């Protein structure tokens, strides 16, 4: 993950207080289909919920972001968004 | 705040906005431009740059061109001021009558109605048509698609459809022009001035136009639709009325959709499509619906690519409506008028506990004759008339028959020919259809059959001749 | 006037062709 | 998000992000000059050496090994934090095979930063004397206050005669040899 | 005298080096050059390139432009110096180019020297709306009997020509530029019509046939031929049926009257298609890309009728379509024929047989109709429909009564009269006549192959000693009962003369 | 048509030869005292176009 | 100027050239191989890089050879010294008969005539075969079409239209073989030497 903040906080050593093991930010959104940075501890298949209260479902584990399909309209996500896994995949 | 136009491709216009950006949807009107042009946004694209879709052309736009966000999506007049009144794709008017002053107004986007707002009324709307009233009846209140290729006669489906139900309605109407002719635009807004369903000196018009052509850029031609849509939903629930509306066509909303989807850089579909049109062709069906607030009867013509039904937009367009009537250019080589294929056009409200048994089982006959004429072409092609049974040469006879009575002379289309345009009721058409299938006409000659109202009119033309 | 040198010195040769070829009878 | 002259130059690329990156890095502290020279000093190095080239840019060799040989380097440079960062970043994300690009796009940077724009002069000759300091003299009064001139001179004897100047935003072609040439294509064309 | 041209050309040729902000090209190849630099250009604007070509900015990319040459690509080579113009892509427009053969570009391939042009227009200019359209009720006369009899073409109507090759689209075209000298000769300001030729995709050595056609038959004086080839880049056969379009939307914005007809659309689709190609966009059916609708859409939107408070100009098209054994099923000809009023289809079949013009009556419609025609000729036209459509119902079956062969000498008869020669356009007195005397039954006594010289003897005993009935004609404007017995009684009179 | 094509024939050998001469005494026309003051004029037009901000 | 190959792919090669780039459709020689192999460029990759398609086969050929551009395309000898002899895409007698000393050299690229140049009128050739003349006749700078092989007289009929072309009209003829098979091709050349279309011994020949 190479983003300008990124970018920023690794060649000052900031060390961000953001523990993105069990949540994550929004890297874009479109047509349905967010790409996430972060969520270190999040597998395939599994659940997350977005800032907005909708839900989605992890399906692509990248090394760089995370792939997650949006359980509704894209229009209520944005870029920068507080992603959080739920932990469980899905049931019903 | 406040945008500069960072790129021109097209029809489309990434403009960067420097504190916030608007949402998806909302409307962005550019300053410096002189006809109001207006960018509707389609996706933030990241780093403050966010993609738009323009409602007019793209000429003379420069880079960093300031653009202003508007706070809201593209807001169209609504009420009954509206009606009487022509209106692009943005609400303006266009018809050089003055401002719609109205103190309504409506976004032209908008969530479909849930599943616990739906009605399951079926109630059969008798259009006079005899193909359309016995093969593939139309509902009070339902989605009816006219299915057609280039040439075949869908707009003058449509005008006979407005003449036939439209005057003797009573409570309201909306025409959306979608990518069509200006001058069939024109010609219908003069008819109904001339109709009286219009009053330029005074209120109680009953139809409100709004217009998108085929001149306009596809960004313009792909929100019309919602535009009469919204006009026909402000009609139906905040007055609880009964609306027509009427959609001509619904494939040029589908193909501009598609011709802006390579500019926003995304994968193409099978056949060079948008990878989104199911979708974006279901969030705009599931609006045109009947309520439980009111009732929306829906009339869309649909053109067929090439003539293929295989099309992936018609395909999608299939599944989203009640009545279908396909319209075929090899019925139209026959001479036969409207060219409804008989064998492709489906109701639902065909069915023997709703529009009756005799009517149902008159309908069926009639497809099952049709279907076996269609399989004995094929000898007859080759082998003539000689090789078949005695049997067959009845079921050609009166196959010919039932397709030469299935032509009907329109109103609307004396014009073109010069015949008196018939109205048949639904009773004068099964009993002619009944009498036909019984046998009783054997004796008359097949041209007697064609371009003619009832079977009263068969007779008169059989002794005639 | 500013008048580009290359196109006075084409107007020159030019008219010393036209002298030349009235000295020459018009011949090549 | 990053403190800067907010893009003094329009760098594009991964490359440009570095770049870019470092100098806001670089100007938030007073160390700009320092880590332009100790770049400077490192790309005259490998340019010097293509060995250290090849090592740098081969596949086969483990990261650990290069930002080892690149700390190697950099202590007989007597370099600073900020450029051991820079290379150490790098070469953490696998991009220090374009290390030739951010330096170069690192000299983009301080062109605008010193007001120095880049113009090219061409002619048919070389010149002296009576040319150069005219030149510049003609050249000075092209650009606002703050701003200076870096001048390259080229010779070509296909364009006959007249001169060639090209300037970071505009261009002139007034050459003899051009201005002959289409004076002789419109001659054709017309008559 | 030479001397005197060679000073107007280099007083003439001013280079003007100043500003110019410039950039450079970055790489060349396959009609498409990316242009570092040029920060403030505008999209679709037109540029200069260091060899004298231009070109259109088409994308605006942030690092680079991407740039449509509008010629070859062997003159551009890598880092050369692109100027641009500051305009979007216009070509010169008037009544200068009457009389000239020109390019895409609208510079002069005659030789005939430049063109004196004062205004230039936009070639993407957007079509006129609802209000600005009247209902078109002026009479376009192509000189075809057939066409101004069964497949009317008004005056702002799009009418496509479409079959297959070497049917006699060309010729159907050039005999409606032709016939326009009666009008444009006359006094009526009214009825002049200015015409307007495209060729894309053609030989050169037929361009040069059909402009020396024109040239001798005095149609060049009004009409203007733009002219890409089959030799030409793609990008000037896509921008010249626009550049074209342009040129009649002069005449249609002043009040003028103008035709234009761009043989083939088939082959500017195809280079458009190879544009699109080269460009790496997605293609779509049959390898097109998916804005050709569009393409056809906006440069045939342009020809309409304008109503009185703009001036009450008019521009009409007639395209032409190329089609493959006979198939309009096909995606190009279906998108032309949803976007026109009407088309006049050529067969192939009836052109083997000798029947020329070939055209299909069956198929060959017109949405306007009575709207584009003149009294006396929609009067006579009905019936002549009327009785073809009762000929082509009765010899479908048979292949008898005497009510039958009655009909079938009928449209035998009727079919041989519409048969006309090439280059030689009739007025519409002259086929009012001559369909007259084919649907009253004044040809039951005549052989079908004796038809055409009956044609040519009753039209010259008519302008020999029947002055007075084209006067009276001309007068009423149609043909009333008792000069319709008036004309029976001198028809009868003069068959007997010929033959007793 | 003869005369016609005879003296057009003659015209444009004449305008080809005279330009081809044209071109020949240009390439023959230089002279250095000239190319200096052509490239003192062409400095004097940058410095005016510099001006010119 | 002088270029090195950089990259050799099929009968792709990537040649840079570290100077003025020769400009498309521009022949190249390549400096080091004994038979004469020539490169046309096709496009401007950048970097002072072009490509090139190779008129010969790519064997030996080394990344950094010298190739020496010609400042031209592809050019050939042309004249009455071509009559009779058998010359590749590049203009080199293939059959081996000696040079063929032209002073002529012309290249294989060029444009078509322009407007005025055109002919207005049309003109039948007559070639002086009766079939052709009466019911397809040919017209002059015009393309036929010739439908039809193996054994229809394919051969015998354009060797006959070469000598009735130029036993009457006086004009020349050439035959390109595009493709053609090698023992077709010496098969042709034989018969044409056979029929004196083709003379080995005077300059009479006429293809
Ligand atoms: N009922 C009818 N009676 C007589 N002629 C008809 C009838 N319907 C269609 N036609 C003929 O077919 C032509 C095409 O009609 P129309 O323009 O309505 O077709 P369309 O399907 O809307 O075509 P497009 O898709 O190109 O708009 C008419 O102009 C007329 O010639
Ligand atoms: N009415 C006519 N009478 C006689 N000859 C005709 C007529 N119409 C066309 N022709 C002849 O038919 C031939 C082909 O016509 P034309 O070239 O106009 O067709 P086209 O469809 O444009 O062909 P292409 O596909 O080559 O462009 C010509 O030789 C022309 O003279
Ligand atoms: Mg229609
Ligand atoms: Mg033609």
């Amino acid at each position: 993950a190479e983003i300008s903040a990124v970018l920023e906080e690794k060649i000052l050593g900031a060390a961000p207080k953001e523990n993105l093991e069990e949540t994550g930010r929004v890297l874009s959104i479109g047509d349905g289909i967010a790409r996430v940075y972060g969520l270190k501890n999040i597998q395939a298949e599994e659940m997350v919920e977005f800032s907005s209260g909708l839900k989605g479902m992890a399906l692509n584990l990248e090394p760089d972001n995370v792939g997650i399909v949006v359980f509704g309209n894209d229009k209520h996500i944005k870029e920068g968004d507080i992603v959080k896994r739920t932990g469980a995949i899905v049931d019903v | 705040s406040n945008g500069q136009i960072t790129a021109v491709i097209g029809a489309v216009v990434d403009v960067q906005f420097e504190d916030q950006l608007p949402p998806i949807l909302n409307a962005l009107e550019v300053q410096g431009r002189s006809p109001r042009l207006i960018l509707e946004v389609a996706q933030h694209l990241g780093e403050n740059t966010v993609r738009t879709i323009a409602m007019d052309g793209t000429e003379g736009l420069v880079r960093g061109q300031n653009v202003l966000d508007t706070g809201a999506p593209i807001k169209i007049p609504v009420g009954p001021e509206t009606l009487g009144r022509i209106m692009n794709v943005i609400g303006e008017p266009i018809d050089e009558r003055g401002p719609i002053v109205t103190d309504k107004f409506a976004a032209i986007h908008a969530d479909a109605p849930e599943f616990v707002e739906m009605s399951v009324q079926q109630e059969i709307l008798v259009t006079g048509i005899k193909v359309v009233d016995l093969l593939a009846p139309y509902a009070k209140g339902g989605k009816i698609g006219l299915f057609g290729g280039a040439g075949v006669g869908k707009t003058v489906l449509i005008m006979e459809l407005i003449n036939n139900v439209a005057k003797a309605h009573g409570g309201y109407s909306v025409f959306a022009g979608v990518g069509e002719r200006t001058r069939e635009g024109n010609d219908l807004y003069h008819e109904m001035i001339e109709s009286g369903v219009i009053s330029l000196k005074d209120k109680t018009s009953k139809v409100a136009l709004v217009y998108g052509q085929m001149n306009e850029p596809p960004g313009a031609r792909a929100r019309v639709a919602l535009t009469g849509l919204t006009v026909a939903e402000y009609f139906r629930d905040q007055e609880g009325q009964d609306v027509l509306l009427f959609i001509d066509n619904i494939f040029r909303f589908t193909q501009a959709g598609s011709e802006v989807s390579a500019l926003l850089g995304r994968i193409p579909s099978a056949v060079g499509y948008q990878p989104t049109l199911a979708t974006d062709m279901g969030t705009m069906q599931e609006r045109i619906t009947t309520t439980k607030k009111g009732s929306i009867t829906s009339v869309q013509a649909i053109y067929v690519p090439a003539d293929d039904l295989t099309d992936p937009a018609p395909a999608t367009t299939f599944a989203h409506l009640d009545a279908t009537t396909v319209l075929s250019r090899a019925i139209a080589e026959l001479g036969i008028y409207p060219a409804v294929d008989p064998l492709d056009s489906t109701s639902r409200i065909l069915d023997p506990n709703i529009i009756g048994e005799e009517h149902y089982n008159i309908a069926r006959g009639v497809q099952k004759i049709l279907q076996d004429y269609k399989s004995l072409q094929d000898i007859i092609a080759i082998l003539g008339m000689d090789e078949l049974s005695e049997e067959d040469k009845l079921i050609v006879s009166r196959a010919r028959k039932i397709q030469r009575f299935l032509s009907q002379p329109f109103q609307v289309a004396e014009v073109f020919t010069g015949h008196a345009g018939k109205l048949v009721p639904i009773k004068d058409t099964i009993k002619g259809f009944k009498m036909i299938l019984n046998g009783e006409l054997d004796h008359l000659p097949e041209v007697a059959f064609y371009m003619v109202g009832p079977i009263e009119e068969v007779v008169a033309k059989a002794e005639k001749i | 006037k500013a008048v580009d040198p290359i196109q006075k010195l084409f107007l020159d040769k030019i008219k010393e062709y036209d002298q030349k070829s009235k000295a020459a009878g018009g011949k090549l | 998000a990053t403190q800067l002259v907010k893009a003094p130059i329009q760098v594009f690329g991964i490359e440009g992000r570095y770049a870019t990156a470092l100098y806001s890095a670089a100007v938030k502290q007073k160390k700009l000059e320092a880590v332009e020279k100790d770049l400077v000093q490192l790309n005259a190095s490998l340019k010097k050496f293509p060995r250290l080239g090849e090592l740098l840019k081969n596949p086969t060799l483990s990261r650990q090994l290069k930002k080892d040989a690149i700390g190697s380097m950099l202590k007989e440079q007597k370099a600073v934090d900020l450029t051991s960062n820079f290379l150490d970043l790098l070469t953490e994300n696998n991009r220090l095979k374009m290390v030739d690009g951010v330096i170069n796009a690192f000299k983009t940077i301080m062109a605008a930063h010193r007001g120095e724009v880049i113009c090219e002069v061409t002619s048919a000759k070389p010149l002296d004397e009576a040319a150069r300091k005219d030149l510049e003299v003609a050249l000075k009064g092209f650009l606002k206050p703050g701003q200076n001139i870096k001048l390259t001179l080229k010779t070509d004897p296909a364009i006959i005669g007249g001169l060639v100047v090209s300037i970071g935003d505009r261009f002139v072609d007034m050459s003899i040899g051009t201005k002959i040439k289409r004076y002789t294509a419109a001659l054709k064309t017309a008559v | 005298e030479i001397s005197a041209v060679l000073e107007e050309k280099i007083l003439g040729a001013a280079p003007k080096e100043n500003l110019e902000e410039t950039g450079r090209v970055l790489s060349i190849g396959d009609g498409i050059a990316r242009v570092y630099g040029l920060k403030n250009i505008q999209a679709e604007e037109m540029v200069e390139f260091s060899s004298g070509l231009k070109g259109m900015a088409l994308n605006l990319e942030p690092d680079n432009v991407g740039i449509v040459v509008f010629g070859n690509d062997k003159h551009i080579k890598e880092g050369d110096i692109v100027k641009r113009t500051g305009a979007i892509v216009d070509v010169p427009v008037g009544e200068e180019l009457l009389g000239r053969v020109v390019d895409a570009l609208g510079n002069p391939i005659d030789g005939k020297g430049p063109i004196g042009s004062k205004t230039r227009q936009r070639v993407g200019v957007k079509a006129p709306g609802i209000i600005p359209r009247v209902s078109v009720r002026e009479p376009m006369q192509t000189g075809m009997k057939a066409v101004d009899s069964l497949v009317p073409i008004g005056r702002g109507q799009r009418e496509l020509i479409i079959g297959d090759r070497q049917t006699g689209k060309t010729a159907i075209a050039i005999d409606a530029i032709i016939n326009q000298k009666r009008f444009n000769d006359a006094q009526d300001e009214k009825k002049k019509l200015y015409c307007v030729y495209v060729a894309i995709g053609q030989k050169r050595s037929t361009v040069a046939q059909i402009v020396k056609r024109l040239t001798d038959t005095d149609a060049m004086r009004y009409t203007i031929v733009v002219s890409a080839t089959a030799s030409d880049a793609a990008p000037l056969q896509y921008l010249a049926p626009y550049s074209g379009c342009a040129m009649g939307e002069f005449f249609r914005d002043n009040g003028k009257h103008a035709l234009i007809i761009y043989d083939d659309l088939s082959k500017q689709a195809v280079a458009y298609r190879q544009m699109s190609l080269l460009l790496r966009r997605p293609p779509g059916r049959e390898a097109y890309p998916g804005d050709v609708f569009y393409l056809h859409s906006r440069l045939l939107e342009r020809a309409a009728k304008m109503s009185e408070s703009n001036g009450g100009g008019s521009l009409t098209a007639l395209p032409v379509i190329e089609t493959q054994a006979g198939d309009v099923s096909a995606y190009i000809p279906t998108n032309v024929i949803s976007i026109t009023d009407g088309q006049i289809f050529l067969e192939t079949e009836l052109f083997y047989k000798g029947i020329r013009p070939a055209i299909n009556v069956g198929l060959s419609v017109s949405r306007v109709g009575s709207a584009a025609q003149t009294r006396a000729m929609k009067q006579v036209a009905g019936s002549m429909k009327l009785e073809l459509a009762q000929y082509r119902e009765v010899a479908a079956f048979a292949q008898l009564d005497a009510s039958t062969q009655q009909l079938l000498s009928r449209g035998v008869r009727l079919t041989e009269l519409l048969k006309q020669g090439q280059y030689v356009p009739m007025a519409i007195e002259d086929q009012v006549a001559i369909i007259y005397c084919g649907v009253r039954g004044h040809l039951d006594k005549v052989e079908p192959s004796k038809i055409t010289k009956f044609e040519k003897e009753f039209s010259q005993h008519i302008k020999t000693s029947h002055r007075d009935i084209l006067d009276t004609i001309a007068k009423e404007g149609q043909i009333s009962p008792d000069t319709d017995a008036k004309l029976k009684k001198v028809v009868t009179d003069f068959l007997s003369t010929f033959q007793a | 048509d003869y005369h016609l094509e005879t003296e057009r024939a003659q015209r444009q050998i004449k305008q080809k030869n005279m330009v081809d001469w044209i071109v020949r005494n240009v390439m023959k026309s230089i002279t250095p005292e000239q190319e200096r003051l052509m490239l003192s004029k062409c400095i004097s037009d940058l410095k005016a176009m510099s001006i010119k901000a």
